[PDB]
């Protein structure tokens, strides 16, 4: 079911369970989860992006998601 | 046959970028409506209008008409596939989910696959993803 490694479902959750209207930022995801190293983000990134949960709404930075049910 | 034949499925050329299933318990943007000129012409502003989608284009495949667009709000593929399937009552309609967006405007770019129209200025780009 949950075709996710543990360290992404925590990035993934704190955008999509993030009170900001902006979603989360690049720049807020390492601010957040300061153990979460630049290059591992923008690969968990690129994977969010793949398995369709957060998006570039309208920077590569501005990550928003929708539905992660 | 002697006549149009009428497929339930997407060509063999498309089916290596589609997710095939529909009924999918996932989130997904691209989504593709193999359907007439007619009813894909309806849906161009109708789905456009309606999830805001980022970008849309009619291509003309082999027989019928296949309507490509991608939803920027996340949502499940059966969500989508309900609302397509509702308008089936002057037409057949296959609409599945896209595994492969930027491949499968590659393919519905060459030859057979034709580009009507579309709301991005030369289809998708980087700016549509995310790098």
């Amino acid at each position: 079911a949950n075709g996710l490694t543990v360290a992404q479902n925590q990035v993934l959750n704190l955008i999509k369970a993030c009170p900001r209207p902006e979603g989360l930022n690049f720049q807020d995801l390492k601010n957040q989860l300061k153990h979460m190293s630049v290059s591992s983000i923008k690969q968990a990134v690129d994977f969010l992006s793949n398995e369709g949960h957060i998006y570039s709404t309208v920077d590569d930075d501005h990550f928003k998601s929708t539905d992660a049910e | 046959g002697s006549k149009v034949e009428d497929p339930k499925d997407f060509p063999s050329e498309l089916l290596s970028f589609l997710s095939h299933a529909v009924f999918s318990n996932r989130t997904l943007a691209c989504f593709a409506i193999y359907t007439t000129k007619e009813k894909a012409a309806l849906l161009y502003k109708k789905i456009m209008e309606k999830y805001s989608v980022t970008f849309i284009s009619r291509h003309n495949s082999y027989n019928h008409n296949i309507l490509f667009f991608l939803t920027p709000h996340r949502h499940r593929v059966s969500a989508i596939n309900n609302y397509a399937q509702k308008l089936c009552t002057f037409s057949f309609l296959i609409c599945k989910g896209v595994n492969k967006e930027y491949l499968m405007y590659s393919a519905l770019t060459r030859d057979p696959f034709s580009v009507i129209e579309e709301s991005l200025p030369g289809g998708l780009k980087e700016h549509d993803f995310n790098p």
